[PDB]
C-alpha cells in the first residue's frame, strides 16, 4: 500500500525551514507490491537561449 | 460497523478519506453513509437500570 500524503502551506521564508507542526492528509493508495530499494529524485531544468 | 444505537444527524467534520470513527477506545460513535454522502452518528440507545 503506497500511502502518499500532501499538504501545501505557503511561507515566506526562502530557506532553513521554520519549524511548527502539521498534517499530512493521505492523497490516494497505490496498489503496490514490487521491490523498491532505490529512490532517484527528477527535478527540471529551464533551458534558455 | 454492526450493531444497534441511534442514527442522528451530527455536525462532525468528516475528511474525504476518513471513513469510520472512534470515541475513546474501540467504541465507534459516528460512520458515513455508503450510498449517499451525509455523516450520520452511532449513538448507544436508551438504557439504565430497574
Ligand atoms: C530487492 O532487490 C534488492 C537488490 O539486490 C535486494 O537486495 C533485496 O533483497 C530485494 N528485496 C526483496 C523484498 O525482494
Ligand atoms: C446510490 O444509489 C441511491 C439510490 O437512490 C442514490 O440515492 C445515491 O445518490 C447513490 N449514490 C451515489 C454515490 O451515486
Amino acid at each position: 500500500y503506497f500511502k502518499i500524503y500532501s499538504k501545501h502551506t505557503p511561507i515566506n521564508l526562502v530557506r532553513d525551514l521554520p519549524q511548527g507542526f502539521s498534517a499530512l492528509e493521505p492523497l490516494v493508495d497505490l496498489p503496490i507490491g514490487i521491490n523498491i530499494t532505490r529512490f532517484q529524485t527528477l527535478l527540471a531544468l529551464h533551458r534558455s537561449y | 460497523l454492526t450493531g444497534t444505537g441511534v442514527l442522528t444527524e451530527s455536525n462532525k467534520k468528516f475528511l474525504p478519506f476518513q471513513q469510520f470513527g472512534r470515541d475513546i477506545a474501540d467504541t465507534t460513535d459516528a460512520v458515513r453513509d455508503p450510498q449517499t454522502l451525509e455523516i450520520l452518528d452511532i449513538t448507544p440507545c436508551s438504557f439504565g437500570g430497574v
